[PDB]
RNA sequence: AGGACCGAACCGACUAAUGUUGAAAAAUUAGCGGAUGACUUGUGGCUGGGGGUGAAAGGCCAAUCAAACCGGGAGAUAGCU
RNA sequence: GCUCGCCGGAAGACCAAGGGUUCCUGUCCAACGUUAAUCGGGGCAGGGUGAGUCGACCCCUAAGGCGAGGCCGAAAGGCGUAGUCGAUGGGAAACAGGUUAAUAUUCCUGUACUUGGUGUUACUGCGAAGGGGGGACGGAGAAGGCUAUGUUGGCCGGGCGACGGUUGUCCCGGUUUAAGCGUGUAGGCUGGUUUUCCAGGCAAAUCCGGAAAAUCAAGGCUGAGGCGUGAUGACGAGGCACUACGGUGCUGAAGCAACAAAUGCCCUGCUUCCAGGAAAAGCCUCUAAGCAUCAGGUAACAUCAAAUCGUACCCCAAACCGACACAGGUGGUCAGGUAGAGAAUACCAAGGCGCUUGAGAGAACUCGGGUGAAGGAACUAGGCAAAAUGGUGCCGUAACUUCGGGAGAAGGCACGCUGAUAUGUAGGUGAGGUCCCUCGCGGAUGGAGCUGAAAUCAGUCGAAGAUACCAGCUGGCUGCAACUGUUUAUUAAAAACACAGCACUGUGCAAACACGAAAGUGGACGUAUACGGUGUGACGCCUGCCCGGUGCCGGAAGGUUAAUU
């Protein structure tokens, strides 16, 4: 049957990468929590 | 006019297999490893001038680095350039 | 003409249609085209303000002159044209300078016949003037509501307003909800009716045929749930109400106009 | 001509048996409906939680829905076990 | 290796997405592989992806996004103009052969093509952020002309048969060739040219639009395919020589025609319908500020450049989405033979596989199937399941009906093979030939050869000829819903929802109404034959009485009545 993730890297990249978390302000502060826990990989871009 | 410090720089090794042998046995073919971004023009003149053959053509493509396991850990090998450097028939490096 | 379909199949059987040979069998006019995208009813917040609107075919707008402001140069009527935008038919007139446009089409006008816009126009269908120029008592469409800002007024197929009083400045026009109102005297109409009257007699037959038209079904309230609508709920059929909108408020005789800066211009409501 | 007819692809899902620590957290097999249309499908986009969307079943909104998920108030409160 | 079996509109082949070395070679068998494993998509090491033309990148825009100023909002922010992004769409150019263990339209061979930068020569008004043209667009249907492809014959090479026959109307194989260039064909579209003139194209314009003239009638555009060339080439049935027995090296004959023929091409055509069918650039052209024997245009030639990134491999799957080497899911492209209406189906080709536990035994019972005496729904909640019907042509077909239907109603008859008619018919296709020329890819007559159903009359075998696979059960009475549709993803598909149609009611446009502190936006670039809400639910005949209650609409005299004062 057909399951929930179909993945498509443009899509992605547009919904959850890097450029997307900078921007709006509730992103980049995704981003400065994700740092503060240090996390190896902040997006889904790397 | 590309500058010789440049120059000096791309070719990083000659790439020793089966097919260079073969590339140059049967093409006039020199396979190199060059600098990652080494362009087309800056191989060219770079064997010219440091080999001092003539060039008829050069082909390159990207090498991508494989996946290796080390002690109960994964890395990566780095990507690198290979450069097909096709002399003209009578040069003879 | 109008036309039933023969009942081949149980969709053709109720289809009555409206077929107007005169219409130019090509593709319209050019220069005279822009892209309209469809909304489906959405708005710029990406939300649904009006039910029931999506899908049906894509539809190119056709810029129609409203305004008649080519005042003193004749035009003659090349073809009339159907539009999917609109009830009435247009029709392509051609300027002695050259230029084209379209218009609404009155009834009765076809092509080879002369029209004019301006105070010195001939009184006969097609033509546009200042409504202190028309004889009271003419049948207009058209009509502005503002000098210079174009025809707002009895546009739709077989539509029309008559002016039925002239004071000074002020013309009252009868239009055709019934409502006598007041307009400026120096607004713009065009004599005779918007054409197309058999508009209003085709029958689509099917549910296809709204869903052409860019209609999406409308479901009842009263077959929702609590939850949905005022309406909903309720064991088999049930009512018990006084009857709402889905956000609440009475559909059946409450009155909605809210407008002290043109209740002036309104002498009379449409009852 | 047709939301026309029969019938594959394609879309669906009426009946039975199997399966129910499954081959599968919804399928398999034999039959079954639509199959030029209110059809079907790819890619991208928009609508965001008392909000969306709904040919309306309280359906669906990432195997979660009479109020999603994550984090926080938070060690809520628990005359109960 | 030899046999066997399975798929073959796929279980073959190529892509996109997605994955990312899983690709190839050597070695290893701990763990992984539902067993063993010498094997692997496993471990380890090494190798492998070559582009001016393919794709990205790039030019261009769609929905949509962001958005200088701006408007709005306690803050955060919202919306939006100029702009700028954004493909799933528009925009230049390459083909065939060969080759690696593993890449190839990228390497090699052979033959092409496109865009730009210069550098000269020659005629030379160039110039856009602006004008026009073009790009540029729907559904359905019909028919012709073709090709891919196939079949036969001819040709060429080979064979003379493990068992009766097989020098023949016998058997097997092969019979392939591209882009480009030339030719402008079947066919589709349009009258062509040259002048004067003008309230239109934000200015202007020699362009476009419009008008008025004379003139000439075949000019212009598009266009499959075919032919010629590309091609003395390549490839090629086979044969010969090595083998490091995995394959390479060398050599190479025929390479034609007729018929059949697409869902592909002509065709973005034609015909027709209503629901009336993107944008922008590339491109052509027109001129403005401007440059004006300068720049700049055109054409020729010469010479430069065409970067970067992707390219291995899987891709209906053991490599993607499903925790699995999981009977699931996943968009596009290719389309052989016999039979068949067919992309159904059966058997096969090219190709690819036997599904990663086996061996025995032949109890109950379970699962999936085959057959069944007599009876034939007695079973059961219920004919659930099963059995049955099933094709084509023709004969024939009821109530009722909205005149379309009901209808494939029902029911029935024929059906294989061989021969004759007719050494192969009706029909299609169509060579040589003769004639004519607005002289060619011409047209008329000509019909050789090829292909070729149906029928009728005889005869003939079987129990049975729509023989397999495939492939309607039928009728009668009645409730409900007019109908095609939709629905509880995962126990409900229905009488529920929707529906065309009907009615009430609101709404005069800065509409009502909806999202939104607002700005705005939808409604709608619509305007009462319109739009919103509500109920009813095709059609036919109809739709009675009640305004006391509640709501809504109207009303403005009197009572009651807020802030205020
Ligand atoms: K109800
Ligand atoms: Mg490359
Ligand atoms: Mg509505
Ligand atoms: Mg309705
Ligand atoms: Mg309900
Ligand atoms: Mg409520
Ligand atoms: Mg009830
Ligand atoms: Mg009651
Ligand atoms: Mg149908
Ligand atoms: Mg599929
Ligand atoms: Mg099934
Ligand atoms: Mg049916
Ligand atoms: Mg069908
Ligand atoms: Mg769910
Ligand atoms: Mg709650
Ligand atoms: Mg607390
Ligand atoms: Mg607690
Ligand atoms: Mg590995
Ligand atoms: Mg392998
Ligand atoms: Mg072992
Ligand atoms: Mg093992
Ligand atoms: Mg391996
Ligand atoms: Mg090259
Ligand atoms: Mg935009
Ligand atoms: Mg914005
Ligand atoms: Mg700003
Ligand atoms: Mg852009
Ligand atoms: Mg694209
Ligand atoms: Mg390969
Ligand atoms: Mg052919
Ligand atoms: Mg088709
Ligand atoms: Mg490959
Ligand atoms: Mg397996
Ligand atoms: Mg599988
Ligand atoms: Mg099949
Ligand atoms: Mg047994
Ligand atoms: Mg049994
Ligand atoms: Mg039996
Ligand atoms: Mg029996
Ligand atoms: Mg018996
Ligand atoms: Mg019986
Ligand atoms: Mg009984
Ligand atoms: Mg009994
Ligand atoms: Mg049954
Ligand atoms: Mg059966
Ligand atoms: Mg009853
Ligand atoms: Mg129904
Ligand atoms: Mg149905
Ligand atoms: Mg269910
Ligand atoms: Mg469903
Ligand atoms: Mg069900
Ligand atoms: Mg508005
Ligand atoms: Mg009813
Ligand atoms: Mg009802």
């Amino acid at each position: 049957m057909k399951r929930t993730f179909q993945p498509s890297v443009l899509k992605r990249n547009r919904s959850h990468g890097f450029r997307a978390r900078m921007a709006t302000k509730n992103g980049r502060q995704v981003l400065a929590r994700r740092r503060a826990k240090g996390r190896a990989r902040l997006t889904v871009s790397k | 006019m590309i500058r010789e410090e440049r120059l000096l720089k791309v070719l990083r090794a000659p790439h020793v297999s089966e097919k260079a042998s073969t590339a140059m046995e049967k093409s006039n073919t020199i396979v190199l490893k060059v600098a990652k971004d080494a362009t087309k023009a800056e191989i060219k003149a770079a064997v010219q001038k440091l080999f001092e053959v003539e060039v008829e053509v050069v082909n390159t493509l990207v090498v991508k680095g494989k996946v290796k396991r080390h002690g109960q850990r994964i890395g990566r090998r780095s990507d690198w350039k290979k450069a097909y450097v096709t002399l003209k028939e009578g040069q003879n490096l | 003409a109008v036309v039933k379909c023969k009942p081949t199949s149980p969709g053709r059987r109720h289809v009555v249609k409206v077929v107007n040979p005169e219409l130019h069998k090509g593709k319209p006019f050019a220069p005279l085209l822009e892209k309209n995208s469809k909304s489906g009813g959405r708005n710029n917040n990406g939300r649904i303000t009006t039910r029931h609107i999506g899908g049906g075919h894509k539809q190119a707008y056709r810029i129609v002159d409203f305004k008649r402001n080519k005042d003193g140069i004749p035009a003659v009527v090349e073809r009339l044209e159907y539009d999917p935008n609109r009830s009435a038919n247009i029709a392509l007139v051609l300027y002695k300078d050259g230029e084209r446009r379209y218009i609404l089409a009155p009834k009765g006008l076809k092509a080879g016949d002369q029209i004019q816009s301006g105070v010195d126009a001939a009184i006969k269908p097609g033509n546009t003037l200042p409504m202190r120029n028309i004889p009271v008592g003419s049948t207009v469409h058209n009509v502005e509501m503002k000098p210079g800002k174009g025809g707002q007024l009895a546009r739709s197929a077989g539509t029309y307003v008559q002016i039925v009083a002239r004071d000074g400045a002020y013309v009252t026009l009868r239009l055709r909800s019934g409502e006598m109102r007041k307009v400026e005297a120096d607004c713009r109409a065009t004599l005779g009716e918007v054409g197309n009257a058999e508009h209003m007699l085709r029958v689509l037959g099917k549910a296809g045929a709204a869903r052409w038209r860019g209609v999406r079904p409308t479901v009842r309230g009263t077959a929702m749930n609590p939850v949905d609508h005022p309406h909903g709920g309720g064991e088999g059929r049930n009512f018990g109400k006084h009857p709402v909108t889905p956000w609440g408020v009475q559909t059946k005789g409450k009155k909605t106009r809210s407008n002290k800066r043109t209740d002036k211009f309104i002498v009379r409501r449409r009852s």
